C-alpha cells in the first residue's frame, strides 16, 4: 500500500537527491526560513517531502495531528463548515473544499493563527481563487515572524504573480522509471509479491508517467487479481474513467454526428456526475485523441488548437460541460 | 366538448333523486365523485360551475392547492356536505387544482369521507336493526397520474376535456350587454388573451367603454415561410428581452438542439454555438462582478439559435426538462460524501491526508478502493489468502472509516442488504450495467466483511 | 448512579448561566464528594470548570461515578422551568442515554420532569490550575462586570497590569482609550466591598474583551470574584460558592489569542 | 489622486542594492551572479533577494567554502538548462507531430513552469539571427499568445505542446 | 405611442404664441429632431433656449443642445471607410469629451436598432461591440479598443 | 482650556440623550459664562441647542474658550459610565485633538477616564431665535410626551393649532384620526401640572412626528416644556435646567 510505505523524514528518501540536499540545505537554518511553494507533477511526493522537512524543522511529533473543524459566517446566514488537519508544530488548510468563500476562510482562519512559527500548509493552491490570493497577498508579509506559508500545487499557472513573487519555489520532477522500479522492488519484496521476471515492474512506470501514487495502487490492484503472483503477462489494471474516455475517443473517431454528439454529451455527463474535474477530462480526451493513428498531422494539429483554446474556455467559464460539449463538436468537425 | 358535457350534466342527473326526491337504497350514483381532468384555460372550472347551475344545485368551490391545511379544511368541507346552507339550493362541492396537493391531508379527507359512507350504506342494506353522502363532489386536475389521487380514483367517474367555448361565453355576455361585436374580433381577443378568460373579459369591458419560456425556445428553433426574417428577428428579441429570463432560455435551447432537425453539413453549427454559449457563460459570471449593464447584450445569445438552427422542418413543439438541477444537487451530494470521506482521513490517515487532493481522491483512489472490495473472493481457493485479503480489506476499511450498515429496510426477513457508508458506489458507479454486476458480488462480500469485523470486534 | 436534589433550583440554573454562551458541550461527572463539570469553548481559550460538594445539596447519593455529556443550549432551554424556588432533582442510570430534571413544588401538585438526550464526548478533564500565580486579587464581581463593560465598548482587547498596590484594566482602540485604576483596601464597614491584592510579581495581561464579558456571568453567583494571573498560564476567575465554586480560565492574547 | 509609477528593478538600477545585500551577508559569488539573479528576477527584487537567500544557504550547508555560481542560482531559480532547451528547438525544427508530442510528454515529466519555458524560448527566437523575420513575427506573435492563453490558469502541458506544434509547421 | 412631428410642432407653435418667442423655421425643427418624440425634453429645450438666447435658432439651439448622441455613432458605425469612422468617433464623440462606456452603449443600442444591414452581420457587430465591452467593463476602456472594434465590425463587412 | 466639573455625571448624560439619535455631530464651545453646544440633523429641519451657565457645575475654570467638535454616538457610548452619581469633569487643552472626560466616585477608589477623538467641524453657531413668537405654551413634558405618542400612531404628520385658550393637536392618516385638545388652567395644589398659554396670533403649523418624538426627550430633563410656535420661523421647544436650558427647533412643513 502507498500508506504502509512512506518515508518520514529527510534521510528516507529515495529519489531526486539533489532535491533532498536542497531541502537539508534549507532545514539547516530553520528560523530564517521564508515561504515556500512546491510545485511539479501530481503525484511525485511533494506532499511527502514537505512533511519530512517539516519533520527536520521540528520533533517528529509532526506527524502525529489530529482533524478538527471550525464554522464560518459569510456576509449571509449561510455557515461555512472546514475542517483542519492541525499538529503541535504545523497546520494544513485545503481551501478546494468549498466554493468562492475561500477568501474569508484564508484571511480569518490565518489571522487567527498568527520553533518560534507555526508552520502552515495550503493544499492545492490552484483551486485558491484569485481574491483569496490577493487577500492572502498582505499576510504572507504582514506576519513574516509567526506564520510560514508551505503552498503544496501541480502548476504555478493560476498562481499570481505577487504570490510567486513572495515564496521561494521548489520544483519536484517526477521521478525515473529505474527509481519507481527500484521503490517497487523492494515494495514486492516486503509485501511478498511473486514476480517471475522484474522487467514488468519497469512497464508499471511505463504505465504510470512517472506518478508513484498511481504507480503503488496499480501494483497492489494487480497483485490482487493474480493473487499475490505477478506473472510474466500480467494485465494492467486502468481506472474505469480512463477506459470511459478511451471509449469515448473511438466513438469520436468512429463516428461523426450529431447523434452521435448526443452519446458524448450523456457520458460527459455520467463523468462530471461522478467527481471527476473536466480539465482532466479534456486533458485525457485530447491526449488520447492525439494517438488515434487514423487521423494525421492536419487533424492533431487542429485538435491540440481547438483543445487549447477550449482549455482557457473551461478556465474562464464554469459550466464545464459547456465547454466540453463545444470542444468535442469542434473536434467533430475537424475529423 | 358537448358529448363530455352532456355526460357530466347525466351524472348530475344520477343525484336528482337522492337530493330533491324527484323521480326520474338512494338510487345514488355507483361512482360518488366526479373527475375532471385535461389541459389548462379549456374550461373544466367553467364547466362544472355551470353544469352544477344549470342542475339546481348552488356551488362551493374550493382551491387544493391553497389550503395548506386539510385537517382544519376538514371542518370547511364536512360543513359543506352535511349542514344545510341557507340557500335553498342544495350544494355541489367543486374542488380545484387537486393535483397540486402536496399534502395529502385534502385528499386523505375525501377517501375518510367515501370509506364512512360505504360503511353507512352497506349498514342500511344489510344492518338487522353515519352521516351519508347526499351532495355530489366534482374534482378538477390538470394531471390524472399524479401520486396522490390513486386512492381517489377507484370512487371517481373519470371525464377527459379535450382542448370554442371561451367564444360561445364570450358571445353571451356580449349579448348581455348589448355589444353588437363581430365574431372575429372576439377570436381576435381570444388569441390576445391567449385563453385567459379574465383578461377575455377585462379587454371585452374596455372596449365597450370605447411568452412561457419553453414557448420562445420552440419559437427560436421556427423559421416561418411566409414572414420576413427580420420582423420574426426583431419579434423574437422583444420577446426575449421582455421576459427577463435569458439564462433559462439559453439552457433550454442548450437542451433541445441536439434533437432539432437543422440542415447538417459536418456539424459545424453546434462548433459555432459553443463559442456563443461560452460567451454567455463568461457574461453571466461577470454579472455577479459588475454592476448589470452587461445585462442587454443576454439577449442575443439566444438568437444566434433562431440564425444557425431556425428551420421550417421545426413544426413539433418539443417538451424539455432540467438536467442541471438534478446534475447540481447530485453533485453536490457527491461533494459531501467526498468532503466526508476526505475528514475521515484527515481524523485516521495522519498522513494520507497530506497527499490526497479531492480530484486524485475520486478518479484514482476510490475506484480502486471500489474495485478490491467487489473483488470475487469466490474463486480463491485458498483459505489463508482469502483470509489475509480479508484482514487487509479490514484495514483498509477501518483507514477511510467505511462503515458497514445492515439496511434492514428490506422490511420482510428475507435479505436486507449490506451498505457501505458513506456510499462511495454513488460516487464510483457511473455504468448502470456494472452497478447490477457490483451488487450482486458485492452481497456476499459484505457479509463476509462484516463476519470478520464483528469476529475482530 | 447520579441523584442530586438541589434545594433551589435557581442555583442550578444560575450556574448553568455561567456556561451559557461561551461554551457548546459540557461534561458533568457526579462521584462520592459531589459533582464537577468542565466545557472548552471551540478556540480553546476559556475552560470552563464547576464543582458542587455534598453539602451544596439537600439530598445527594453515589455509589458509582457518572459521566455524561450535554449540549449546553439544550440544557439551558430546558432551565426555566425551575420557578426558582422549585426542587430540582438530576436523575441518570450508570450507562445513561438521557440525564433526567426533576423539578417539583413543594406539594404534590406540579411536577415538570425532562428526560434530556446526552452526546459522548471523549472524558478528558483538564487540570491546568497552577499552585502560584505571579498575582492574586479580589474584588465585588459587581465592580468587575462595571469594569469589563466600560472598557468593553473601547476595543476588542483589554489589558490588566498589576504593579505594587495597584490594578489597572486598559482598552484602547478607534474611539480612543480607557482606563479603570483601582486600590487594595479594606472596608470594615462591609469587608465584602474591599479590593484585596497579593503580588508576588507585576503582571502585565491582555484579554480579549469578548472572553470576560462572557466570564462576568459568574456575579449572581457570589459577591465577590478572585482573579489570579500568571505569565505562565492561562489566568483564573473564580466565583465561589456555598461548597463549590464556578472557575474561568483564560488564555492570555500572545497578540492576538483572546 | 497622482499617479506614480514604479519601474521594473533590473540589474541595471538594483545591482548596488543586490551587492549591499550580498555584503552584509558575507554572501560569496562569482562575478556575474548577481546581475544574472536580477536577470531571472524579470524588475523584482524580492525575488531576486530570494533567490540570494536561497543560494546563500545552498552554499553555507555545502560549507566548501567556494563562491556561488550562475550555474547554481539558475538550477534552483526553475530556468531550464541550454541543452534542454536545444533538445526542444531540435525537436521543433525537425520532427513530426508524434515525435514533438512524446518529447513533450517526457518534457512535462520533469517539472518546469511553462512560462520559464516560454520565455526562454522567446529570447532564443528573438535574439538569434539565424530566423527570417517572416518567420519572427510569427514566432512572437504565437509566443504572445501561448503566455495571454497561459495567463488564465490554464493546463501548461496542453498550452506548451500546442506552442510547440503551432510553431513547427513555421 | 411617439408624438410624431405635426404633433408636438403644433404644440410648441402654441405655447410661443402664448409667450411671444422669436423663432424660425429651421430652429423649431433643430429642435424637434433633437425631442425624438419627447414633447417634455422639446418644451424644456425650447425653454433653455430662450432664456439662454432669446432667439429660437438652429444655430442656438445646437450650440446649447447635442446632436443626438445615437444618431453620430448610427453614422460612425454605418460609414464605408475605416477612416472616416476614425475621424468621426475623434472628432464628434472623443474630441467633445464623450466617455468611451456611453459611446460603446450607445453603439450597442444603435446597432440592435438597426435595420439596414442583415441579421447576420448585425449580430457580428453587437459580438463584437460587446467583446469589446467586456474589457470596456474591465477598466481597459480607451480609444485604442473602440478603433479596433470598428476596425472588427469594418472587417466583418468586408466580406 | 476646557475644566467643567459635574456634581452629578447624570445631568449630562440626559443632556446628550437629547441630542441623541436626531443627530451625529455636536459643537461644543466653553468659554466664560458656560458652555454651549449646536447640532443640526442632516435635513436641517432640527436644531439642538445647549446652553450650561457656570452655575450648573461644581467647579468651572475658563481662561481661555475652546472649540470642539464630536461625533454623538461616540459620545454617548462613552456616557453611560457615570454611575449618574458619579462625579464627571470634561477636560481639554487649548487646541484639543481630544476631549477627556473623567468620572470619579467620591473615594479615591475607581477612576474611569476616558479620551474621545474629536472631529473638525467649521465653527458656525445659528442664532435662529426670535424676540417674539405668535403662541407661546408651556405644560408639563410628561402629559406632551403622551400627546406626541398618542398621535404618533396615526400620522407621520401632527398639527399644532392655537386660537384663544385653545390648544388642539392632530394626526390624520391611514387608519383614521386623532386629535388632543387642551385647555389652559392654573393649579394651585401644585402649579407645575397647570397649562399655561400666550396668544398674540391664532397659529397652525405641521410637524413631522418623527422629530417631534426625538424631541420629547426632554422631559427627562425638566417637569415642563416650553413651545414657541411662529408662521415666520422654526418652532422652539425648551426644556430648562438649573442654570442653562436645552432646546430644539424646529422647522414646520411646507
Ligand atoms: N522518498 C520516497 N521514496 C519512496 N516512495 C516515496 C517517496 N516519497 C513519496 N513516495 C511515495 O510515492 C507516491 C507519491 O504520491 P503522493 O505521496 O500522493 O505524492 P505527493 O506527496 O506529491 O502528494 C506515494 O506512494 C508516496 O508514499
Amino acid at each position: 500500500w502507498v500508506d504502509k510505505y512512506r518515508p518520514k523524514s529527510l534521510n528516507a528518501l529515495s529519489h531526486n537527491e539533489e532535491l533532498t540536499n536542497f531541502l537539508k540545505s534549507l532545514s539547516d537554518q530553520p528560523r530564517d526560513l521564508p515561504h515556500l511553494l512546491l510545485y511539479g507533477p501530481n503525484g511525485t511526493g511533494k506532499k511527502t517531502r514537505c512533511m519530512a522537512l517539516l519533520e527536520s524543522i521540528f520533533g517528529p511529533g509532526v506527524y502525529r495531528l489530529k482533524i478538527d473543524v471550525r464554522q464560518f459566517v459569510t456576509a449571509s446566514n449561510r455557515k461555512l463548515e472546514l475542517n483542519v488537519v492541525s499538529s503541535p508544530y504545523h497546520l494544513e488548510i485545503t481551501p478546494s473544499d468549498m466554493g468562492n468563500n475561500d477568501r474569508i476562510v484564508i484571511q480569518e482562519l490565518l489571522k487567527e493563527v498568527a520553533h518560534r512559527y507555526k508552520c502552515v500548509i495550503i493544499n492545492e493552491a490552484n483551486s485558491l481563487t484569485k481574491d483569496a490570493q490577493a487577500a492572502l497577498r498582505r499576510t504572507m508579509e504582514k506576519y513574516s515572524k509567526n506564520i510560514r506559508l508551505i503552498m503544496v500545487c501541480d502548476s504555478m499557472s493560476p498562481i499570481i504573480a505577487p504570490i510567486k513573487s513572495r515564496c521561494l519555489l521548489i520544483r519536484c520532477p517526477a521521478p525515473s522509471d529505474s527509481e519507481i522500479s527500484t521503490i517497487l522492488s523492494d515494495v514486492v519484496t516486503n509485501e511478498r509479491i511473486q514476480l517471475e521476471t522484474k522487467d514488468i515492474l519497469k512497464r508499471i512506470a511505463q504505465a504510470s508517467n512517472g506518478n508513484l501514487r498511481v504507480s503503488l495502487l496499480m501494483l497492489e490492484s494487480m497483485a490482487l487479481n493474480n493473487e499475490l503472483a505477478l506473472k510474466s503477462s500480467s494485465p494492467i489494471i486502468k481506472p474505469d474513467w480512463i477506459i470511459v474516455i478511451h471509449k469515448l475517443t473511438r466513438k469520436i473517431v468512429k463516428e461523426r454526428s450529431v447523434n452521435s454528439l448526443i452519446e458524448c454529451r450523456a457520458v460527459l455527463y455520467d463523468l462530471l456526475a461522478h467527481c471527476i474535474p473536466a480539465n482532466i477530462i479534456l486533458k485525457e480526451l485530447t491526449f488520447s485523441l492525439l494517438d488515434v493513428e487514423t487521423l494525421n498531422t492536419t487533424n492533431k494539429s487542429s485538435i491540440i488548437e481547438y483543445s487549447s483554446v477550449f482549455d482557457e474556455r473551461l478556465s474562464l467559464g464554469n459550466k464545464a460541460i459547456f465547454h466540453l460539449e463545444g470542444f468535442i463538436a469542434k473536434v467533430m468537425c475537424c475529423l | 366538448n358537448e358529448k363530455t358535457n352532456r355526460r357530466m350534466l347525466g351524472w348530475l342527473r344520477q343525484w336528482t333523486p337522492a337530493v330533491f326526491k324527484e323521480q326520474l337504497p338512494l338510487k345514488r350514483p355507483p361512482k360518488k365523485i366526479l373527475l375532471l381532468h385535461g389541459p389548462p384555460g379549456i374550461g373544466k372550472t367553467s364547466v362544472a360551475h355551470v353544469i352544477a347551475k344549470q342542475s339546481g344545485f348552488s356551488v362551493s368551490e374550493i382551491n387544493a392547492s391553497d389550503e395548506r391545511a386539510g385537517p382544519m379544511v376538514k371542518e370547511k368541507i364536512y360543513n359543506l356536505l352535511f349542514n344545510h346552507t341557507f340557500d335553498t339550493n342544495p350544494v355541489c362541492l367543486v374542488a380545484d387544482e387537486i393535483d397540486g396537493s402536496i399534502e395529502s391531508g385534502f385528499i386523505r379527507i375525501l377517501v375518510d369521507i367515501m370509506q364512512s359512507d360505504i360503511k353507512a350504506t352497506n349498514k342500511l342494506l344489510y344492518g338487522q336493526p353515519s352521516k351519508l353522502l347526499t351532495r355530489p363532489i366534482i374534482c378538477i386536475c390538470n394531471n390524472l397520474y399524479a401520486p396522490s389521487l390513486e386512492k381517489l380514483k377507484p370512487f371517481c367517474e373519470i371525464i377527459a376535456v379535450k382542448r370554442t367555448t371561451l367564444l360561445e361565453r364570450l358571445n353571451l355576455i356580449c349579448h348581455k350587454e348589448n355589444m353588437n361585436i363581430p365574431i372575429k374580433a372576439i377570436n381576435d381577443l381570444i388569441d390576445l388573451a391567449q385563453g385567459d378568460v379574465r383578461n377575455c373579459i377585462n379587454n371585452l369591458q374596455f372596449l365597450a367603454s370605447n411568452i412561457s419560456w419553453f414557448k420562445i425556445v420552440n419559437q427560436l428553433f421556427r423559421k416561418d415561410p411566409h414572414r420576413d426574417i427580420k420582423e420574426q428577428f426583431y419579434e423574437l428579441l422583444n420577446q426575449v428581452e421582455l421576459n427577463g429570463n435569458s439564462d433559462r432560455i439559453l439552457q433550454g435551447c442548450f437542451n433541445i438542439f441536439p434533437y432539432v432537425k437543422y440542415s447538417d453539413n459536418g456539424i459545424r453549427k453546434p462548433a459555432n454555438i459553443s463559442d456563443w454559449l461560452f460567451f454567455h457563460d463568461l457574461m453571466y459570471q461577470s454579472m455577479y462582478a459588475h454592476n448589470g449593464e452587461l445585462l442587454r447584450y443576454s439577449a442575443l445569445v439566444p438568437l444566434v439559435f433562431f440564425q444557425t438552427f431556425g428551420d421550417i422542418a421545426n413544426k413539433d413543439d418539443i417538451r424539455m426538462k432540467n438536467s442541471e438541477y438534478e446534475q447540481r444537487e447530485l453533485k453536490r451530494a457527491n461533494s459531501d460524501i467526498v468532503s466526508l470521506i476526505m475528514r475521515h482521513i484527515s481524523v485516521q490517515s495522519p498522513l494520507m491526508a497530506s497527499f490526497t487532493d479531492r480530484k486524485s481522491l475520486i478518479f484514482e483512489i476510490l475506484p480502486y478502493l471500489d474495485s478490491m472490495i467487489s473483488s470475487d473472493f469466490n474463486k480463491i481457493r485458498n483459505l489463508k489468502l482469502k483470509q489475509a485479503i480479508m484482514e487487509e480489506l479490514v484495514q483498509l476499511l477501518k483507514s477511510f472509516q467505511l462503515n458497514l450498515i445492515q439496511n434492514r429496510s428490506e422490511g420482510f426477513d428475507v435479505r436486507g442488504g449490506l451498505t457501505i457508508d458513506p456510499p462511495i458506489d454513488e460516487v464510483v458507479l457511473l455504468n448502470p450495467k456494472h452497478i447490477n454486476e457490483v451488487q450482486h458480488k458485492r452481497a456476499n462480500n459484505l457479509s463476509s466483511l462484516l463476519a470478520k469485523i464483528e469476529e475482530n470486534r | 448512579m447520579l441523584e442530586a436534589k438541589f434545594e433551589e433550583a435557581s442555583l442550578f440554573k444560575r450556574i448553568i448561566d455561567g456556561f451559557k454562551d461561551c461554551v457548546q458541550l459540557v461534561n458533568f461527572q457526579c462521584k462520592e464528594d459531589g459533582i464537577i463539570a468542565q466545557a472548552v469553548d471551540d478556540s480553546r481559550v476559556l475552560l470552563v470548570s464547576l464543582e458542587i460538594g455534598v453539602e451544596a445539596f439537600q439530598e445527594y447519593r453515589c455509589d458509582h461515578p457518572v459521566t455524561l455529556g450535554m449540549d449546553l443550549t439544550s440544557l439551558s432551554k430546558i432551565l426555566r422551568c425551575g420557578n426558582n424556588t422549585d426542587t430540582l432533582t438530576l436523575i441518570a442510570d450508570n450507562t445513561p442515554d438521557s440525564i433526567i430534571l426533576l423539578f417539583e413544588d413543594t406539594k404534590k401538585d406540579r411536577i415538570a420532569e425532562y428526560s434530556l438526550k446526552l452526546m459522548d464526548i471523549d472524558a478528558d478533564f483538564l487540570k491546568i490550575e497552577e499552585l502560584q500565580y505571579d498575582s492574586t486579587l479580589s474584588l465585588p464581581s459587581s465592580e468587575f462586570s462595571k469594569i469589563v463593560r466600560d472598557l468593553s465598548q473601547l476595543s476588542d482587547s483589554i489589558n490588566i497590569m498589576i504593579t505594587k498596590e495597584t490594578i489597572k484594566f486598559v482598552a484602547d482602540g478607534d474611539i480612543g482609550s480607557g482606563s479603570v485604576i483601582i486600590k487594595p483596601f479594606v472596608d470594615m464597614e462591609h469587608p465584602e466591598t474591599s479590593i484585596k491584592l497579593e503580588m508576588d510579581q507585576p503582571v502585565d495581561l491582555t484579554f480579549g474583551a469578548k472572553y470576560l464579558l462572557d466570564i462576568i456571568k459568574g456575579s449572581s453567583l457570589s459577591d465577590r470574584v478572585g482573579i489570579r494571573l500568571s505569565s505562565e498560564a492561562p489566568a483564573l476567575f473564580q466565583f465561589d460558592l456555598k461548597s463549590g465554586f464556578l472557575q474561568f480560565f483564560l488564555a492570555p492574547k500572545f497578540n492576538d489569542e483572546e | 489622486c497622482s499617479k506614480f509609477r514604479f519601474k521594473a528593478l533590473d540589474a541595471s538600477n538594483a545591482i548596488d542594492r543586490l551587492r549591499f545585500i550580498s555584503e552584509q551577508e558575507n554572501v560569496k559569488c562569482d562575478d556575474g551572479v548577481l546581475e544574472r539573479i536580477l536577470d531571472i528576477s524579470a524588475g523584482d527584487l524580492r525575488r531576486g533577494i530570494t533567490l540570494l537567500q536561497s543560494a546563500s544557504k545552498g552554499a553555507q550547508y555545502l560549507g566548501d567554502g567556494k563562491n556561488i555560481t550562475s550555474t547554481q542560482v539558475e538550477e534552483l531559480a526553475g530556468v531550464v538548462p541550454h541543452d534542454i532547451l536545444i533538445e526542444i528547438v531540435e525537436k521543433v525544427k525537425s520532427g513530426d507531430f508524434d515525435e514533438i508530442k512524446k518529447y513533450v510528454n517526457t518534457f512535462m515529466k520533469s517539472g518546469w513552469s511553462a512560462a520559464s519555458v516560454v520565455n526562454q524560448l522567446h529570447e532564443y527566437y528573438i535574439t538569434n539571427d539565424n530566423f527570417d523575420t517572416n518567420f519572427k513575427n510569427q514566432i512572437s506573435w504565437l509566443l504572445f499568445t501561448t503566455d495571454s492563453r497561459l495567463n488564465n490558469g490554464t493546463n501548461e502541458h496542453i498550452q506548451l505542446l500546442n506552442l510547440l506544434v503551432k510553431i513547427s509547421q513555421l | 405611442s411617439k408624438l410624431s412631428d405635426e404633433d408636438v410642432l403644433k404644440r410648441l407653435l402654441q405655447i410661443i404664441k402664448l409667450e411671444d418667442v422669436k423663432y424660425t423655421n429651421d430652429g423649431l425643427e433643430a429642435i424637434i429632431f433633437t425631442a425624438e418624440g419627447d414633447m417634455r425634453q422639446a418644451i424644456n429645450n425650447l425653454q433653455s433656449t430662450v432664456a439662454g438666447h432669446g432667439l429660437v435658432n438652429a444655430d442656438n439651439v445646437f450650440k446649447i443642445v447635442d446632436s443626438p448622441h445615437p444618431l453620430i455613432v448610427k453614422k460612425m458605425l454605418l460609414a464605408s471607410n475605416l477612416e472616416d469612422s476614425i475621424q468621426i468617433l475623434r472628432t464628434d464623440l472623443w474630441k467633445k469629451g464623450y466617455s468611451s462606456i456611453d459611446i460603446v452603449t450607445t453603439s450597442f443600442r444603435v446597432t440592435k436598432n438597426l435595420a439596414q444591414v442583415k441579421e447576420s452581420v448585425r449580430l457580428e457587430m453587437i459580438k463584437e461591440i460587446g467583446l469589446t465591452h467586456m474589457r470596456i467593463l474591465e477598466g481597459v476602456g480607451t480609444y485604442l479598443q473602440l478603433a479596433s472594434m470598428l476596425a472588427k465590425i469594418h472587417k466583418l463587412n468586408n466580406k
